[PDB]
């Protein structure tokens, strides 16, 4: 969360918050019904953008662990892109990609690596979730969630 | 708890050396002294409360907010608790003087003494004050007595303060 | 640390599912108190100095603590006892504009118990000292901020004991 | 504490470890409790938690106690001698990371020094954070690693940012 | 740490009062002994070696201390034992030169008992050895010096034991 | 105290006192005489002190706490005095400044700006306080008492 | 400025701006237009804010250096409160308290005191001009002046 | 650092003047400039690593300076490159943002052009390959964008001649 | 070069070489025969091995852009190979895997993500280039090459 | 570093193609005389405090050197000509023994006229100790290995002047 981002940067300092930090909280909470919009069509629309972002991202990468025929390994795909969903969701929350990196970025590369999924794989299929959910939304609310996609192909990258 | 001939003869099969020269000098000069702190231990227990009261007024003459509201000394209550404490400290200085050890002090009087003050909120200062007030008033009467070298008389005393006053250098 | 936001973040995720209804109104009531607990944080920042200054005369001037051999007396033990209440302030300002007490549990309640026990100071007076800090905080800012932060205060006085 | 009703709660026993360390002198502890000493591993703070199996110990350190500390022998051979008596399992005694400075011509393709850049890298990350970080986490100091392999900067500065 | 005086002006001090006359008698009692400390400092501090060669020659060797499987065994451990007399001797001295034990309390003794069980090194030879140390101290600055030494040697012997 | 100063000297270097060390313990030891003396003569005048410092430090500075008609205020300032008396007293018997850093000096600045007392105004008291001590003591008694309020007035500012 | 603050903070993590600082930018500039109209504000009124806080301050604290007989000693406190008025306004165009806090408030506390100006004078004179700035702009105009007013205040004490 | 708001406030606090009308029409002007700015800015993040492969590919690749004995020669040197190119980008990239070129003569060119003749590295290729990257990113945003930060471009340019 | 670890080591420790040190030079030097006609088979055999790999490699990943239909691509490619082979050679001769890990090792995934070209198929394209060297040497004379073509493999995953 | 087949692994990697038939034939001879160059190591690693030795009595002992006000007065700076003749002495037996002199000016020669010259050393008399350290070295070894450490020796001396 932004607020925690805040709070720790003036601590860091043993400092009360700067009149600009207080300004960027200011600004945050005015925008809360926004991103709890944002988040609510999210949730909404996911199993849409699972299906839609699966079956792009199978035709256009077909030698994936996922379409190998092994049912078990497409279930999981699929909720691996629901949970990065979900994840985005949060961060669109709170204002920072705190929650999303704090919980499916860092160290992707090595949970990915031991499961032997290969990371291109997954950078495309972030790709077409993008795209998806781009598609079910306006520009103006679909800024963050472009870039928290983003944010996720290049911790896979 | 023990004494100081208890604690020198543990010690003498402890350090190895035995019943050498200097056990035996430190053993005489503590008997030399034996009768004298007989004499003081049966001065301090005839004239108990009396150095309590005298050294509890003097100690609310130093310090007269103690007594006024919002002191530690308000009221009656805690005015008996004070003359209650006072008189524990005398009463184990005075086993400290006849035993020449002060592992009693330490047993009795000092283990978990600061945690209790901490917790009721009892000052350490006029704590100090008061058993200095009482080792005063001890000497006072040693010497109308008629006694001469009680130098040992105030070891307990300051001793004890030694461990309850915190540290200001 | 963890705010309102990400703690109702968190209750989320350990069961793997969206934000439920009531978990999104808990927020929007969040969002629609930032104004109030930004209004707040700014004020007691101002008056930082001054707020330490007035819970120290009211709860610890003129007694037993700063006469010789208190625990407050010398300059230093003075000076530590307002470094003490400084941080105390802060943190709870901290934690009200988070919404959430988790960062005065991690970084100021965790071992100042015993801390306090071993350097022998009054943990009765001090939290009577923080009680004291809760009244000057909502005798300057207001009665509903001022009992925003006292929540705050309050869990640092419980934290304490 | 034990008239509370936390008393069967509590599994370490109160009575007789206090009754034992009354008799002895200061512990072998940190001078604000048992709960400021960290498990010393190779990487990780693990602290007894105030709340979690609560076992503190306080003890009366003043603020002239100095701790008794074992040496582990480490070091390089020209910093030894003074203290070449202690020895401790587990201490990589000579292995110290070391990187002398650099002082118009491209370098050779392969020059050797005893550990490569980015195992020497690699070993200060291990040292000041105990563990190889993750993948990514390494990016916002890259820039100094550049100045690390450059000689723009120490390795003490190199450990500073 | 404090010595004689700092001693007395604590006392007086957590009093708020002036030294009284038997605090400045004590005081004045530590001024005329002062000549023979720093005598005796002198002449502990000359033959420093000598009285540790002695006391190991009269207390440890020869004995299955310095036997293999002994824990003054190896160069290291028989070096490191030296070293720990060396500190005994030294903090006494310091202790002696103070005329207050307070050093050996916050240098000596605060988890010394810990360390040696943890290590290994034995206790009771230990306490023989700083016997022997005094004992040599003794015949070597006479027997009134000899008894003001001892005084800081039972000091650690009864805190080691 | 001087003693604990030497002692910590040598102990910083791992050795026995050097003669250095040794001789300031002797000089000190040979003083201690003429200190309890000058201790004594600080404790038996401390009142006087006190009110003739008050007296010319009130004329010198009326704007001050002390002299603001509140009879607590100035209670309190005339016991600043006596307990500043009493730390240099301390000194000179210690030999060394040290009961006065300890117990007066660390941390003063902020204990007197917690207080919201000036600290202009201790330093013209403290010069009070010395012009009047100094005229009770022989210029060699006085050598070292005026050191201490020095020292005070330096900590101050 | 808050631009150079939100750079620095996307390359203290040696990254692009993240969404957040984006969204500060674009809530930055958004209020450009509100910003110069604040600052001119102030500047247009600096005289008559420095008039009426002077005398208010006067009136407030009577004995302090400004207000002693000394021509100079005036016209340089007066001097000082516009200048301050100036940084504030330098602030409040920048988005940021770093104008301010790099020419007036790092070392404030140093330069008062080598003048011998008493700190908390200038606190109740800057509470004086923060009253008299406040009455001449809109009730949403006067939350970055108030922060910044707190700002200065709390440099001081 | 500094930017286009700081460089206007610090001209007119150097005259202890408050802003000339030049000056706010020149602030109004980056204020209307911002919107585009924050455009770009969010454009080159996006396409951050597709710029620098196509720098490489049309500045530095198949020519000398990657066949053996070239400056690009070995995985390293040509890590080291892309990692350069990337500086950059991003450091161009900061600039556009701020307006002002101050962030890139002090974490950028300041002894670049030192270090680059220190360790061999051609000045001319490295201006040849700012120049592929200005063009890239214009293709990339745009006409006016493009300018705007082949501004900044040009700056690195010349600051490494 | 080994020689070079060596003498570092001795050099670390501020000391002559040990005889532990002198017994792993003396060894090393006694197989130099050996390294130089496992070099010789490696220089010999490149062009076959090239080939030979690349075929194996294409039919084994066919998707990639060595065999995308770009000579040039190809033609770079079959250059990297046999720069490899060449670097192996050059770890043979020196006995570690040093020469080899910082002339084709350190760096290798960021340039050949500038290049675009997945690091997967250099993995597979490695593993066919060791199976088709192993061939050409007998046991207990290809470990080395195998343990450095291992060592590629690593560095690219 | 560099040894001898670094040396030609970069000179052949420069080119871009394998060793040559004169490269493996001068890797052949280097294999070939390493026997020779670790018995010259061992030997000199036993001998090297006498050879300093005798270099600092033939080279520096009884002139204005080591007289009051000469660069070789007071203990320190005796000990630090002594130690930088051991420098040498051991830096020319790793270059013996990796038949390369890259050691030598990575470690010994780089700058380090500049800082005898900053210090006062007479570079002279430190290229005479150098011959005169080469010359008891053949003494010692031999004539073949006694030039072949000459070689290394005369690297060290010409880079000196
Ligand atoms: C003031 C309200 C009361 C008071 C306080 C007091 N504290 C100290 C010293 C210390 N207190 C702490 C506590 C903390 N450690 C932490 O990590 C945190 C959270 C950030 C806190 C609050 C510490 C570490 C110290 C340091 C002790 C030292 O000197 O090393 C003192 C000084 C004690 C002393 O012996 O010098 C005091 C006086 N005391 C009172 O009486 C007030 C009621
Ligand atoms: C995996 C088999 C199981 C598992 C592991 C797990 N561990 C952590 C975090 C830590 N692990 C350690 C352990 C060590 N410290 C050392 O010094 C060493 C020796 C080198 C070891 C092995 C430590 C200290 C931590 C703390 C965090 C850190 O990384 O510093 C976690 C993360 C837990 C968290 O809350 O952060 C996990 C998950 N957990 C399982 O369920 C597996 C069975
Ligand atoms: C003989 C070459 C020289 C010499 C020796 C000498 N030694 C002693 C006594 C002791 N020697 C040791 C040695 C060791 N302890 C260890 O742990 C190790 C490493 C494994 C060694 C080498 C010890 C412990 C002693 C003390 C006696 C004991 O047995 O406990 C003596 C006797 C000294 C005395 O009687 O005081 C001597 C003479 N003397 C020479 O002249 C030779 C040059
Ligand atoms: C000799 C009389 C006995 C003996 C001693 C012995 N000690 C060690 C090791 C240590 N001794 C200490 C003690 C101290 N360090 C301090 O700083 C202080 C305060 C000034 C003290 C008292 C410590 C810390 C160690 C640990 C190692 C170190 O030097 O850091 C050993 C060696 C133990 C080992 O093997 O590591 C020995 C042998 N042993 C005997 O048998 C004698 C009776
Ligand atoms: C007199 C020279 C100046 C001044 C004095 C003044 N003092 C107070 C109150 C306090 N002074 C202290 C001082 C100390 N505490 C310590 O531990 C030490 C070290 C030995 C010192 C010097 C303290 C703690 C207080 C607080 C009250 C208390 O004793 O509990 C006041 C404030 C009175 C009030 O309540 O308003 C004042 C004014 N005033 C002057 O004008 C002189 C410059
Ligand atoms: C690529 C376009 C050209 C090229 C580049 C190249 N650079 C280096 C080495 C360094 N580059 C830098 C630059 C920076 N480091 C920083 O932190 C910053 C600011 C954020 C800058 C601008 C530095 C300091 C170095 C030296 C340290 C290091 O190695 O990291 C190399 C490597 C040279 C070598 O011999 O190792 C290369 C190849 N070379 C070309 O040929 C291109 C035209
Ligand atoms: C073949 C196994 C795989 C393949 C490779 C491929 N490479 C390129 C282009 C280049 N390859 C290099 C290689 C190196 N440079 C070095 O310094 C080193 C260390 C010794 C190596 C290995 C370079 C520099 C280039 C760039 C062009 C140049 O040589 O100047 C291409 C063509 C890239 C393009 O877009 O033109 C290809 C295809 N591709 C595969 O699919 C195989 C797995
Ligand atoms: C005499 C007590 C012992 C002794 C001495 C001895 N010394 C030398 C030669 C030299 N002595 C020095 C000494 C110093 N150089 C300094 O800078 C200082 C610090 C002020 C000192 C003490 C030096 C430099 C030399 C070398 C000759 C010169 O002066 O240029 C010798 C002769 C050595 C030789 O081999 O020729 C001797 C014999 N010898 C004993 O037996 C005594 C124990
Ligand atoms: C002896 C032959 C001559 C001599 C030498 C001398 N040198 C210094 C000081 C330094 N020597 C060095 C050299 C090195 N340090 C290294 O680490 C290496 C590589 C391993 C080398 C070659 C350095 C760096 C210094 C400066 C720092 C230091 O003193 O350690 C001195 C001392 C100078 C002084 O006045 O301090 C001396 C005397 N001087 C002669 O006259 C001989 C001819």
């Amino acid at each position: 969360s932004i607020v925690t981002e805040l709070i720790l940067n003036a601590d860091s300092e043993s400092r009360y918050p700067a009149p600009k930090e207080i300004q960027v909280y200011q600004n945050f909470v005015k925008t809360g019904e926004q991103r709890i919009r944002i988040a609510k069509i999210l949730a909404e629309n996911e199993q849409r953008i699972v299906q839609n972002g699966s079956a792009r991202f199978w035709e256009r990468v077909p030698n994936t662990p996922s379409n190998s025929g092994n049912e078990r390994k497409t279930a999981s795909c699929q909720r691996d892109q629901g949970w990065y969903i979900r994840l985005i969701a949060y961060s669109v929350l709170a204002g920072s990609e705190k929650p999303l990196e704090e919980i499916g970025t860092i160290g992707i590369k090595e949970m990915y690596n031991n499961l032997e999924i290969p990371l291109r794989n997954i950078v495309e299929c972030m790709r077409c979730l993008k795209e998806e959910a781009l598609s079910l939304m306006s520009e103006e609310d679909a800024l963050e969630v472009s870039a928290y996609f983003d944010y996720v192909m290049r911790s896979l990258s | 708890m023990q004494d100081k001939l208890t604690s020198v003869a543990k010690n003498c099969d402890l350090t190895g050396s035995s019943l050498n020269r200097e056990v035996v000098e430190t053993l005489k000069e503590f008997l030399a002294d034996g009768e004298k702190r007989v004499q003081v231990a049966g001065v301090i227990g005839s004239n108990a409360a009396e150095i309590v009261k005298t050294a509890v007024s003097l100690l609310f003459q130093e310090y007269p907010e103690l007594v006024s509201p919002g002191g530690n000394a308000y009221t009656t209550r805690r005015y008996n608790m004070y003359v209650r404490d006072m008189n524990y400290f005398l009463r184990y200085c005075s086993y400290a003087i006849v035993a020449g050890d002060a592992s009693v002090l330490d047993e009795r009087l000092l283990a978990g003494l600061r945690d209790t003050f901490n917790s009721l909120g009892i000052p350490l200062g006029p704590t100090a004050r008061s058993i200095q007030l009482m080792k005063n008033i001890v000497k006072e009467k040693l010497v109308t007595a008629g006694m001469t070298n009680i130098t040992f008389v105030d070891e307990p005393f300051d001793y004890v303060v030694r461990e309850i006053s915190e540290t200001e250098i | 640390m963890q705010d309102a936001i990400t703690a109702l973040i968190n209750s989320s995720d350990v069961q793997g599912r969206y934000l439920d209804p009531s978990s999104l109104d808990k927020l929007q009531n969040y969002f629609q108190s930032g104004d109030m607990r930004a209004k707040t944080a700014i004020a007691v920042s101002a008056n930082a100095k001054n707020i330490v200054t007035k819970t120290v005369a009211k709860s610890l001037l003129y007694t037993d603590i700063t006469a010789p051999g208190g625990n407050m007396y010398t300059c230093r033990r003075y000076a530590a006892c307002v470094r003490d209440l400084d941080y105390f302030l802060r943190y709870a300002t901290y934690a009200m504009l988070a919404g959430d007490t988790s960062i005065l549990d991690e970084r100021i309640l965790n071992g100042l118990r015993e801390t306090y026990n071993s350097l022998g100071v009054p943990i009765g007076a001090t939290i009577r000292s923080v009680q004291a800090m809760k009244e000057v905080v909502t005798s300057l800012v207001g009665a509903d901020a001022g009992r925003e932060m006292g929540v705050y205060f309050d869990h640092i006085a419980a934290g304490l004991s | 504490d034990l008239f509370k009703y936390s008393a069967p709660v509590r599994k370490v026993p109160q009575f007789i470890t206090l009754f034992g360390s009354y008799q002895k002198p200061l512990p072998e502890q940190h001078p604000y409790g048992c709960g400021n000493d960290p498990l010393e591993i190779q990487f990780g703070a693990i602290f007894p938690q105030e709340t979690r199996n609560p076992h503190p110990q306080p003890a009366f350190f003043n603020k002239d106690t100095r701790r008794i500390l074992i040496g582990s022998g480490a070091g390089s051979p020209d910093k030894l001698n003074g203290n070449a008596l202690g020895k401790v399992p587990g201490s990589l005694g000579t292995r110290v990371l070391k990187l002398e400075p650099l002082h118009g011509h491209q370098s050779p393709s392969v020059n050797l020094l005893h550990h490569s850049s980015p195992a020497f890298i690699e070993g200060a990350y291990r040292q000041v954070f105990g563990r190889s970080l993750y993948e990514g986490q390494r990016q916002p100091l890259s820039s100094t690693e550049s100045k690390l392999l450059g000689g723009e900067i120490s390795v003490r500065e190199f450990v500073r940012q």
